[PDB]
RNA sequence: GAGACCGAUAGCGCACAAGUAGAGUGAUCGAAAGAUGAAAAGCACUUUGAAAAGAGGGUUAAAUAGCACGUGAAAUUGUUGAAAGGGAAGCGCUUGUGACCAGACUUGCGCCCGGCGGAUCAUCCGGUGUUCUCACCGGUGCACUCCGCCGGGCUCAGGCCAG
RNA sequence: UGAGCCCGGGUCGAACGGCCUCUAGUGCAGAUCUUGGUGGUAGUAGCAAAUAUCUAGCGAAACCACAG
RNA sequence: AAACUUUCAACAACGGAUCUCUUGGUUCUGGCAUCGAUGAAGAACGCAGCGAAAUGCGAUAAGUAAUGUGAAUUGCAGAAUUCCGUGAAUCAUCGAAUCUUU
């Protein structure tokens, strides 16, 4: 997906990417979820322009009634949360192993 | 014909989904898990200069 | 030494199929099992000398479920890349070439599987030996 | 493996067919069953002696109680009848097969009726329904026997 | 975000996933050290990863992926050539994958063992097929098979086999190919011919 | 992709328009490419075929056969080349219907109107060549 | 209706069916009337029937055969080119000097594929050829896999003349590989690979017989192409040249439209029954000399069909070395036309 | 101009002769019915006979695609082969007999000599791409090391069932 | 366990399948169910609208869970 | 013994399901506004070489004129009808005409 800035790049690049099978073009001010997650599957490959990044900084402060959401988790790395000196220090000794030997 | 064909979604939830999709697009394992051939792509948010 | 893994002996609790009640009499009734829903149906009430119904007690051991008599599990393959996925599972899985695979692609799959040490169930398909 | 009984050579057989024939299926089937397995000239004389009235055709499966005479003593069936049109159609197909065997180069004095099959034809849409039939008969030659020669010593 | 991409891969959709009805899922990714979809074997949901792959030349390499090149899909893997000596290659895997998870080390040794065993088996198989000379070829296609069946039926009809044999035997009997006093036929039959 | 709203990408309408076309539209549809030498000579790629052209068949079981077009059967959407015929059961030699897309015109039946067609096509191609050059 | 399809002109199925039925009635009645009138005029004038018969001949694919305008693959007639030269075989005897100074008595070794299951079928095929022994190729399941070249060398060292390999498909015979081992200092010779398609043992044949130990006589019919001459000679060397005529046994390999029908009969020269006709000769009736004499035949051997698929220089593909590795290979595109035969 | 529609018992009653055929004094009621083949190349000719029919023979990639035409289910029917039965058949569990069909572990690795050839061997030389320390080529040679290939030698491991 | 699924053999001739989601005119043994096709009765009753016996030709209907 | 009845397999029938197809339907959307006493909608009778149906047309009758294109129509039969031409066509456009009985 080609994301461009129509103010700084113009709309002539839309014509040159039209016939190439598969490639799509979208302005940075009118991004489409149907194109960013095709089929409901996340992770679309995107070629940006430089002006696309600068106006991508710009247009998320211009939406009225919307601010960029704050996550309920600060550090999403669970291995950093659990395997850290902070938590490992207060942990009681293990009560068993991953595999329990059969007693009788 | 008076079946409900269209779905009203809150604009806040649509902007949340668009921002989540944009954030997911900057992660390369998600790009290959979606099915994109990016093994020769130098950086996942593939920024090219506007002069090109 | 090349065979399947060491596995516990394969025990089938029942080898026959569960036929639908009165399906041998009517040609409009397929033999696929349907649970009887009538109140006085003696198959449903489990009277003596009648059909048994499928129960969870008839289930197979989890260590030998889905396992062929040779000890392998069937793995459906459509191309050569699919048999390559059994490089590390040559003793646990056997290749089952799909029914719509052409002859030359079948030759490619059989050749690669032999090199990988993977058994093919239908290697006597539309191929023949040339001297 | 098991091998099926191979067919006899096409140079030793002669086939005749008749399709969508306007005769009753049951009477034609019984007439064909009566002459099944016989020699060709015997079947010719029987059908010509059932077209003009001397000889009877017994019925076993599609048997209707119509006549009870002595002509069924030779077949062991107490129910005997005389269909006429089925005899004419069987006669026509038998001379057709005779012409086919004469053209092919078979000895017409040693022809036997290997098999004769009467199948049902599509019903004539006119509630009264007609019952046409297909007939497929195959005549063969009598099996030939050759005396062996004594084996040689080595 | 290893856990978040793992949740997205495992619970929603992955293009490298083969779901079988036999109790195991498989990973179609080429860099998977074991072709199984589970948490430890995922090449995508693990930022630090290691696998062992064999080139078409036959040289076997160890591929190592770190988190600091994770935004560089063209620079994800560093490739290290493994020795032809099996024990020295095992020690090379031990030396390069130091301080890695033990699962990755164990699966790398197992994959190297299986690749060397497959190479030896391939050499033995190639020698055996070179000695025997056998080769699998496709059977006749259904159109060609139908063509041969129909034309063989027509050729058998046009052959007139028994008539041809009888005619050629009578022709051999006429021209004296069996000689005077033939052992084939009765003396009266030979008298009638003359 | 089509942009003009008057164009239809319907398979149904396209098939109906193709198989229920008038004779002049069928003439336009039954067109054949020119040979390489004629393409460099007249600067024209393809022309509607006509009786009297000499063609070479480049597709089908009658490949590399040459001959003069003796019939343009627009109803059956086929042309009849000279000596590319068949045999019936009775022995009659019937022509074999070859689509005009399967042949290449090696010699044109040059009249005044055909020269006008060639001139118009050449003028359009050269004016687009001028537009591309500058 | 010989030029027009009613299905492509009438859009209604029922109307087209009614029109076709009426056309069949009219055409059948007119054709029967025309033939009855013609027969009445043949009865009036019995001379123009002969001109009608000699002018209106039925067609045959054999007469429509396409030849070529000689080296192992040219579709030519050797006898007719020979008669052209009398009024351009040498390439065959140059390429195959061992097959083409009489050959010795043949000893045949018959085997199967690797894990062969056709033991009775291969034993019967060996029982076809005089002086033929059948040896299995693997003994048990997990023994040594001998190659065709090794077995050919082993049988060459033991005095065998030729090696026959019967290859199975679905537990039925499918391919026949004939290798000529030659003798003295000559290497093992050409390899001919045929396909067995319609195999039936003697028991399957209704009204059959049991063969004896007499040497049969060969009826190799309709071989004209140099490839066909090579196949006929390869079948000829497998059998002894002198047949024991006391036991009237005939082995027939008849080539028709590239298909070689193999049969085996026993015969007797008997007097004709008075309803039998005299035997018609080829291209003209009344076989001169045997009018009233006919041959009775009884099948004592298997019915099989062969089609030559490959001719190799050595023992198979692995064994043929130089640029003249394969002598001839069958391709389906060579049977693109139904009147083109390779023999 | 289109569709997350229907696909010939569906979708308009009507994909085709459809408000037609046909019914009713009339107002009105109102069907069934699509597919040969790429191309008719729509089966010449010989021979039975009175048929909307056959046998040879031909066209076709194919006619068991022949204007009864793509494929061709079941109900129901005929020919052949096998088995059983004559005061019901059919079903569940368990052996036996006959016929037919399948074919068990895909059946390997490691050491010790001799010869040969390559290299990740040579602190050998030159070049290329790089994540800048890892890969890939080209040329040298076998002192060491490591791989293979060939000829000998030895050990071991091997699937199932009985006692 | 099961609803089911996979492979072999034959026929055939132009499209189709798995997985993750979405969607619905989505699963039949019965409704004196609808439409089509096909039976025993039955070559029987009778020769009747349409098309006093024996023998040719023509030839139904009621009824039918399976049998006495 | 033979005959009959039942089950299974192969082949051959009956029948038209399934699969695949679709110049058809159905639902939505957009531009536009145009029947008739200057005789409408509808009904009937006729016009072609072979016309059964459908369609077109009206005694100028599967049509005439004018314009445009540029070499056919076509199932069979016929044309000395036209191919550097005011010119084929079961062609398209269409401004001029003909237009039976109701
Ligand atoms: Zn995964």
């Amino acid at each position: 997906l080609i994301v461009y800035s129509p103010e700084h790049d113009g709309k002539e690049l839309v014509k040159g990417f039209r016939n190439i099978p598969g490639v799509e073009t979208c302005p940075v001010d009118a991004l489409n979820l149907l194109q960013l997650a095709p089929g409901g599957h996340l992770g679309r490959f995107i070629v940006w322009t430089s002006a696309a990044i600068k106006q991508l900084d710009a247009v998320y402060e211009s939406k009225k009634g919307f601010f960029l959401p704050a996550n309920i988790v600060s550090q999403a790395d669970l291995s950093r949360l659990i395997n850290s000196t902070e938590i490992q220090s207060v942990l009681r000794a293990p009560k068993g192993e991953a595999r329990t030997k059969r007693a009788c | 014909i008076w079946r409900k064909w269209h779905v009203k979604i809150n604009q806040g939830q649509k902007r949340f989904a668009t921002a989540s999709a944009l954030a997911a697009s900057a992660v390369a394992p998600l790009l290959m898990a979606r099915g994109h051939q990016v093994s020769t792509v130098p950086e996942v948010p593939l920024v090219v200069d506007s002069a090109a | 030494m090349v065979a399947a893994k060491k596995h516990v002996p394969i025990v089938k609790k029942r080898t026959k199929r569960f036929m639908r009640h009165q399906s041998d009499r009517f040609k409009c009734l397929d033999s696929a099992w349907r649970k009887p829903k009538g109140i006085d149906n003696r198959v449903r009430r489990r009277f003596k000398g009648n059909l048994a119904m499928p129960s969870i007690g008839y289930g197979s051991n989890k260590k030998t479920k889905h396992m062929m008599p040779s000890g392998h599990k069937a793995f459906l393959v459509h191309n050569v890349k699919d048999v390559e996925l059994l490089l590390m599972h040559n003793r646990t899985y056997a290749a089952e070439i799909a029914h719509n695979v052409s002859s030359r692609k079948r030759i490619d799959i059989i050749t690669r599987a032999k090199q990988l040490g993977v058994k093919v169930t239908n290697a006597k398909a539309k191929v023949t030996t040339e001297v | 493996v098991r091998y099926a009984a191979t067919e006899i050579a096409p140079t030793k057989s002669a086939r005749a067919r008749g399709s969508y024939l306007r005769v009753s299926f049951k009477n034609t089937r019984e007439t064909a069953q009566a002459i099944n397995g016989w020699k060709l000239q015997r079947a010719l004389t029987f059908l010509q002696n059932v077209i003009d009235k001397k000889e009877a055709v017994p019925m076993r499966r599609y048997a209707g109680s119509t006549g009870r005479t002595a002509q069924g003593k030779q077949w062991g069936v107490s129910r005997a009848r005389w269909p006429v049109k089925s005899a004419q159609f069987l006669i026509g197909l038998l001379k057709n097969a005779e012409a086919n065997a004469d053209a092919k180069g078979l000895d017409t004095g040693n022809l036997i009726i290997k098999h004769i099959q009467v199948n049902q034809a599509p019903k004539q849409r006119r509630p009264y329904m007609s019952n046409p039939c297909h007939i497929e008969l195959i005549l063969t030659e009598a099996e030939e026997t050759v005396q062996k020669s004594e084996a040689v010593v080595r | 975000s290893d856990e978040i991409v793992w949740q997205i891969i495992n619970q929603q959709f992955c293009a490298f996933k083969l779901k079988t009805t036999k109790g195991q899922n498989f990973c179609r990714n080429e860099y998977s050290v074991s072709g199984l979809c589970n948490r430890q074997s995922c090449p995508l949901a693990n930022s630090r990863y290691a696998t062992v792959r064999q080139s078409p030349k036959g040289t076997i390499y160890l591929y190592i992926k770190t988190i600091e090149r994770s935004h560089m899909p063209s620079k994800w893997w560093e490739k290290i050539k493994l020795s032809q000596n099996y024990q020295k290659a095992l020690e090379q895997i031990d030396q390069r994958l130091q301080f890695f998870p033990k699962f990755l080390i164990h699966k790398c040794k197992q994959r190297l063992t299986r690749l060397v065993q497959v190479a030896i088996r391939m050499r033995r198989i190639a020698a055996e097929e070179a000695r025997l000379g056998e080769k699998l070829v496709p059977k006749m296609a259904p159109k060609i098979k139908k063509r041969e069946e129909a034309r063989e039926r027509k050729a058998l009809a046009a052959a007139k086999l028994e008539r041809t044999i009888e005619r050629e035997l009578l022709d051999r009997l006429r021209q004296g190919a069996y000689g005077d006093q033939p052992l084939n036929c009765n003396p009266q039959i030979w008298k009638k011919v003359l | 992709m089509k942009v003009r709203p008057t164009v239809s990408s319907s398979r149904r309408k396209a098939r109906k328009a193709h198989f229920s076309a008038p004779s002049s539209v069928r003439r336009v549809i039954m067109s054949a490419p020119l040979s390489k030498e004629l393409r460099e000579k007249y600067n024209v790629r393809s022309i509607p075929i006509r009786k009297g052209d000499e063609v070479q068949i480049v597709r089908g079981a009658h490949k590399d056969k040459e001959g003069k077009v003796t019939s343009v059967y627009r109803l059956k959407y086929v042309i009849h080349v000279e000596r590319v015929t068949r045999e019936k059961a009775t022995g009659q030699t019937v022509p074999i219907g070859i689509h005009p897309s399967n042949v290449v015109i090696t010699k044109l039946h040059l009249d005044k109107d055909r020269e006008n067609i060639l001139a118009r096509i050449k003028a359009g191609r050269e004016q687009v060549a001028k537009a591309k050059g500058k | 209706l010989s030029r027009v399809s009613l299905a492509r002109t009438i859009g209604n199925k029922l109307k087209r069916q009614q029109l076709y039925i009426q056309a069949k009635k009219a055409n059948s009645r007119a054709k029967h009337e025309e033939r009855h009138r013609r027969r009445k005029e043949e009865a009036k004038n019995p001379e123009l029937k002969q001109k009608r018969l000699e002018k209106n001949q039925p067609a045959s694919i054999d007469k429509k055969r396409i030849w070529d305008d000689d080296s192992l693959g040219a579709v030519v007639d050797v006898a007719e080119l020979k008669r052209r030269r009398l009024e351009l075989p040498d390439s065959l005897t140059s390429q195959f000097p061992n097959l083409f100074e009489p050959p010795p008595v043949p000893k045949i070794l018959v085997t199967t594929g690797i894990n062969g299951t056709i033991h009775k079928e291969a034993e019967e095929i060996a029982s076809i050829f005089p002086n033929a022994t059948y040896i299995r190729r693997t003994a048990h399941r997990y023994a040594y896999k001998y190659s065709v070249r090794e077995i050919a060398k082993f049988a060459k060292n033991r005095g065998y003349t030729a090696l026959l390999v019967v290859q199975e498909d679905q537990k039925r015979p499918s391919r026949l590989v004939v290798v000529h081992l030659n003798g003295e200092g000559v290497p093992p010779g050409p390899t001919l690979t045929y396909t067995i398609r319609n195999y039936a043992p003697g028991k399957a044949i209704p009204g059959h017989g049991r063969a004896t130990n007499h040497y049969p006589e060969l009826l190799l019919n309709n071989f004209k192409t140099p490839l066909g001459l090579l196949a006929a000679k390869s079948m000829h060397i497998l059998f002894p040249s002198k047949p024991e005529l006391a036991g009237r046994q005939v082995v027939t390999l008849h080539n028709q439209r590239d298909y070689i029908f193999f049969r085996r009969h026993r015969y007797v020269f008997r007097e004709a029954r008075p309803t039998e006709k005299n035997v018609v000769g080829a291209d003209g009736k009344e076989m001169e000399g045997v009018k009233g004499i006919r041959a009775g035949l009884q099948e004592i051997g298997p019915r099989m069909t062969l089609k030559l698929r490959r001719v190799d220089k050595g023992v198979g593909r692995a064994g043929s070395e130089g640029p003249d590795a394969v002598k001839w290979e069958w391709k389906a595109k060579m049977e693109k036309k139904r009147t083109r035969f390779n023999l």
